[PDB]
């Protein structure tokens, strides 16, 4: 009934005002982008948070989108501990897929939802400076974050634009690097002194057991997640995911959550309720 | 007939600024496709009358923001313009506006050089 | 008589901006109660003449800020308007202004729909 | 002849804003030394036509920035004014402008009180 | 020590267009050659450091063609415009925005300046509508509107804008837009001093054949007659039309220049002769 | 304790012209007397502290004459204006800017305020053109334009502008300008409330002889008739003409006042009677 | 050839960007102002630096201009260790020549060169507060810099005006003092946290031997110049010149150079090349 729906809207008040004016880094994982309906549902949640007084910054990945193009172009793919082995040919393709397909898809969806977005890669405004990883001989053009320069984001946010961040960047000599999207999201959250880092993925959260989707750990600390990596419970793409929480929490980000991007309105369930919608990591 | 006789007349309407979109829309509907507007200030102080603008009172000498609409048309469509403006602009409150009708001796389109009736005609008015 | 004969005329005066309050006040005194003004730019470059505005010199082609006054009245009160404007606006310096008189075929009040003489009349002019 | 016959006419040209300097310069060259301009908004929506302004498209109802030029002259120099404006303002693109010609019954110089032909004459036009 | 006496002599040329916006369309042989590419970058950066406000707009045809043939969906062109279905559109955006745009931005960043690369989507800089020949061409767009809002603070912070010529309509469908068109309409939106187009010819020729009949300077009325008389043809007709279109909207000068020439951009701005044809309003 | 009850009574006089710009021309007997000089300074500072926005414009004839005769190039005057060749011009600028201007600025700085002294050259505040009698007078100038841009931030920071009446034409040739002229045209540029000229007489007299026939208040039409009828003559004609000239340009009131009177500036502004003749627009 | 000239312009790029946005205090010495052509050449160099992205502040002297007027007016002149003995009559003349002739000459030249200048003395905006030197009984009204208040320069530079500074000022009681133009330039550079102080004079730089114009010392440190003063190698007007470099370098100015203002475009040769155009002093 209309009389009941309106009072339910007003019941959201204390939840709306709790993180008013706070910077939240939302990472939208490639694995979560399984449907056009889910893509526009997630940007709906993100737009809702902006209109309601929060300051969301969108970071995205695009692993499966890249993989599809490698298949079409007849290029072998390989991953080690959740990081793509990236030769020169793959770098070019990584950049074109992430920036030219996924980034502009999301920017476009946000513009059609009654907001305005600006899409940036690490290159743009020198937002990120990359650096080769130690095991370049094995991983190729995989980067670590050497510097974040959040300057370009200040006037964009001041004008009411929602930034949408792709995870490629260059070193100082102009050589392009592929940076895992989790790593970017975590270092950006640290640079912005963000209240929260929230990572949307294709599982309920951190699972005690990979095979069992009901072994969801609802909350855990830094000690606890470090142990899960050493015991091997966390593997593949969940390693960089978990590592970006540790690194950002250590740099002053207050909470980090890992949640299921395929559940409807999960981002809202995580922020706008006491239960949340996955795993929260705290210091 | 309008006493100074002419092939064209300019309809000059000084009205409330927030009514311009509605009058323009309504004029477009009856085939009026050339319209000029500009920001002006004015007073129309009848008797002891007081006019309201921005929640404030304006008497006699005190200027109030208005918009001036200028529409140039053939003699025969002058009445339709006047009436369309009145319906679109009227609130019933003091300060609704004044309309003037002035003779125009010629019309010229800059792009083509068309004079008179050809210059006044816009290819989509019925 | 004014050569294009008409029941109404528009007195159009382009004058210095800082004189508007005084001219408006003086017009109000002789029963002129409908006045429209707008900001304009212009040049009136006689001979070698130089005009002063904002402490600076303006010759020929160079535009100077002015205000355009528009007053619509019956034929008989046209002379009083012209004279009142001249007394209120004149400084004696180059660039004091130009007045134009144009025929107006009709006047309409938006609020009531009154045409002609009734629309021109303001209930407090003697 | 212009059908409402008169000693003077006002040439009223609504054109693109960035052309004003060039038209003014060219008018000065043929002895036109009195010019008034003001900022206006307008639409001239022929058929399905689309107009470009600021890199954007404007159809029908949507207002576009323009400038209104007003030049008052003797009957005989009206054609030279129209032609000079057209040459200076024309680009060949949709939205180049409209010119209107209106009868003016009198001209008065504020500084001196000169009426008619003396008031219209500027001491440097041949 | 000849390097500084030359620098001193270029003073009045540096002063002339200080604070002015300049819109440069980069494409053609200037793209395909790494030597010409770094000269354009250099020239852009110099102009920025010297007080001008340059904006770079790019296309990138050859790169698109390469991936289309790798994917067994080879290019189709009608009168210089690419037939663009939904699959082609995705590849076009991938190449122009993800390869070319970020390549130019990184080269500028490495040259000691800082660039920001944007497509028409970003900050709603452009809104597209279907082109008149859309029935044959698919998702090829005209510029329905420009919103230059996002460029204001970027230029204020001293970033060099680098623009990729794709955008969406109001419903969110991506469109492929001709880069010359984007450059011209962007120049009109900013009230730019200059539009500068890099091409594969000396400029506008009196005779389509010999490159010695190059026209230095001509006006709207001049070149419009040259179209009607047939003295200019082919791919040069759309270019001139985009120049006229932005000129009519208040852009002061529009130049079609030889991208094959080293430092052509600097030649066009820093000398009286120029580097091709100047069209005046 | 009478000092504070008087202060309290001047409240409505202090409120009346708050935030208003006032242009004061300092010269004559007010310059030659150290006692009158410190009273003018005091009055200026008080006006600034009390919320008015005063600007001081000075001449400095006697000081110039002294150095000219030291250098064996004695003064030549035609109808109140100094014949100024290139050598004289240099001395004029030396005295007005290097002696008088910095003297007044330092006196104001020592009085607990802060001044900035400027000539017409500085920030291109004034551009001169040759006066109509330049053939006889040499480098004597009329004000071709005022650019008040530089005064905006100085006044915003709370500095008191102090203006010396020399400037250049567009080619860089220095000109000697009448200080009354500079004050009037500066007032017009700023849309000033008031122009105030300090002279060596009570004001405008009905009869050139007796100082008891002082006219308190008169309008443009009034004094313009007084010129034609010959009731005002000599050095007072240029003064009135500068008043009319700035009045016609939108300055609200122009006063010619007795610089010989202690605190004349305060008398003019802080009392209903004034300190001479007020001319209204 | 036109093809060669343009590529030479673009070769200046790395030199242009190297000190972009940096404050440079340029002192234009009286001894260097030997020609009208050289005066307008030097302001050309100064204007060029502003247009190219640097922030030049012009300080000037005018010793020979003063001397000429003392001669004409029949007033004896005297100097001790490069400082003018200044009685009351000479003070007045110093102020009129420096502020009323030289300052406005330079302001006027800059305005005619496509820029806009604002000329100030120490009096103006209370830019400088002077103080009598210890040996007042010998030097008269010669001042030291007691305070610099750079406030008036902030809005002027914000508006794009090139300041032009004359070296007279008052103490707090309003008594006028003659301050050597080198001393002013050095203390102003310190107040502005300037990258460079560059002094244009009438010799190649600091010479090992006054008589021999080929004994140019190309670079030297603070220890080295202090020794030259004690050994007597530096004399006359070169003492205050060298002393203002020591004082400003000690207060955080990064480099100080002394160069020949009579060599064409020497200011540009000093900044826009590795060799420079005279003596550079470093800490
Ligand atoms: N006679 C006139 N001449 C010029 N402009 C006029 C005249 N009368 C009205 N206007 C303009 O029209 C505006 C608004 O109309 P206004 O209300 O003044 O008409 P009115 O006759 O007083 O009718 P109402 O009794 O409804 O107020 C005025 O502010 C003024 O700008
Ligand atoms: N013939 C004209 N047509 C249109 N507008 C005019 C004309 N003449 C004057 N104006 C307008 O009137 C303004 C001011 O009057 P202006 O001083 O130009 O008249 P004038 O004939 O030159 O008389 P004066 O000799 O007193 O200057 C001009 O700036 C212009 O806007
Ligand atoms: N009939 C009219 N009445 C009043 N103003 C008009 C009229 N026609 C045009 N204008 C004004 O002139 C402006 C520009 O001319 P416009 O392009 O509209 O003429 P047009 O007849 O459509 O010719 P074109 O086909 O070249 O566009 C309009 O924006 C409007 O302000
Ligand atoms: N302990 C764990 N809990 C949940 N998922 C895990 C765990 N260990 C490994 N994974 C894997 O990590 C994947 C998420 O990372 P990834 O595939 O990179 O997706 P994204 O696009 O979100 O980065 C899950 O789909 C799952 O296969
Ligand atoms: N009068 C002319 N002047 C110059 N080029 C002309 C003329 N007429 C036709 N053309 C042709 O138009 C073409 C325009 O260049 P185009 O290949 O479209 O450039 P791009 O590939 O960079 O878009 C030229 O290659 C040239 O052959
Ligand atoms: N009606 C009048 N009222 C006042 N002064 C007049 C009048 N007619 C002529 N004068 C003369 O004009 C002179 C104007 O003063 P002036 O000496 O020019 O002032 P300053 O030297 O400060 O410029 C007065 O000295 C006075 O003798
Ligand atoms: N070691 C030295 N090297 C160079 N010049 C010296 C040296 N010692 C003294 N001088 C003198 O110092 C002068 C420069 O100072 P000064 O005459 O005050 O000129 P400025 O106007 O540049 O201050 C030189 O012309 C020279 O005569
Ligand atoms: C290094 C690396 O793993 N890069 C990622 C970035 C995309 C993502 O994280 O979703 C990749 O898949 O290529
Ligand atoms: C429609 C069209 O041809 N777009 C281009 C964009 C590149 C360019 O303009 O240079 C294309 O090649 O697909
Ligand atoms: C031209 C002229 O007389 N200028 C003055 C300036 C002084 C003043 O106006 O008081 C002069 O005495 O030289
Ligand atoms: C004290 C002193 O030497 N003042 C200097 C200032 C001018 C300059 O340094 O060039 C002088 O010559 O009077
Ligand atoms: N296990 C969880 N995910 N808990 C989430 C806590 C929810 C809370 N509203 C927050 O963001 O701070
Ligand atoms: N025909 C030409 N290409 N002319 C170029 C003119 C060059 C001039 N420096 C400018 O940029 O405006
Ligand atoms: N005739 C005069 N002097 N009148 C002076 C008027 C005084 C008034 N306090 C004012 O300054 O406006
Ligand atoms: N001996 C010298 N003057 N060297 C000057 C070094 C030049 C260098 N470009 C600089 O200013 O820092
Ligand atoms: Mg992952
Ligand atoms: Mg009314
Ligand atoms: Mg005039
Ligand atoms: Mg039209
Ligand atoms: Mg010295």
């Amino acid at each position: 009934s209309p009389d009941y729906r309106v009072e339910i809207l007003s019941e959201s008040l204390p939840f709306i005002q709790k993180f008013r004016g706070k910077t939240i880094v939302v990472k939208y994982g490639g694995a979560a982008m399984t449907s056009p309906e889910l893509k526009s549902s997630v940007v709906s949640d993100l737009v809702l948070l902006a209109c309601v007084g929060l300051r969301p910054i969108l970071v995205h990945g695009g692993g499966p989108d890249i993989n599809r193009y490698l298949k079409q172009l007849n290029i072998p793919a390989e991953f080690r501990d959740g990081l793509r082995v990236t030769d020169a040919t793959t770098m070019e393709i990584v950049s074109m897929v992430l920036v030219g397909k996924v980034n502009k898809n999301l920017v476009s969806l946000i513009n059609a939802a009654g907001a305005t977005a600006v899409g940036l890669s690490g290159h743009d405004g020198r937002l990120l400076t990359a650096r080769p990883v130690p095991n370049s001989a094995q991983l190729g053009f995989v980067g670590e974050v050497a510097r974040v320069d959040p300057s370009v984001l200040r006037p964009l946010v001041d004008y009411g634009y929602i930034p949408v961040i792709a995870s490629v960047a260059a070193d100082d000599s102009g050589q392009a690097y592929n940076i895992n999207a989790d790593t970017v999201a975590g270092e950006l959250a640290a640079a912005l002194g963000a209240e929260k880092l929230i990572l949307l993925t294709d599982v309920a959260g951190i699972l005690e057991n990979k095979e069992d989707p009901s072994s969801l750990i609802k909350e855990i600390d830094i000690k606890g997640v470090k142990k899960m990596i050493e015991d091997g419970k966390v593997a593949g793409g969940m390693i960089p995911k978990v590592k970006c929480c540790i690194r950002s929490l250590a740099q002053g980000v207050k909470t980090a959550s890992i949640i299921d991007g395929r559940r409807q309105h999960s981002l809202l369930h995580e922020i706008m309720s006491d239960e949340g919608a996955g795993t929260m990591i705290t210091g | 007939d309008y006493i100074p006789d002419s092939k064209f007349y300019k309809v000059e309407a000084i009205v409330r600024p927030w009514r311009i979109q509605q009058v323009s829309s309504a004029l477009l509907k009856i085939g009026i496709r050339g319209v000029t507007v500009s920001d002006v200030r004015g007073f129309g102080a009848q008797g002891g009358s007081t006019e309201r603008h921005g929640g404030s009172e304006f008497s006699e000498d005190k200027f109030v923001a208005k918009v001036k609409m200028e529409i140039v048309v053939k003699k025969d469509q002058v009445e339709s313009v006047i009436n369309t403006i009145i319906e679109g602009a009227r609130t019933g409150e003091i300060g609704d506006g004044k309309i003037f009708v002035l003779p125009v001796s010629d019309v010229i389109r800059v792009r083509t050089g068309e004079r008179g009736e050809k210059a006044e005609k816009m290819t989509g008015d019925m």
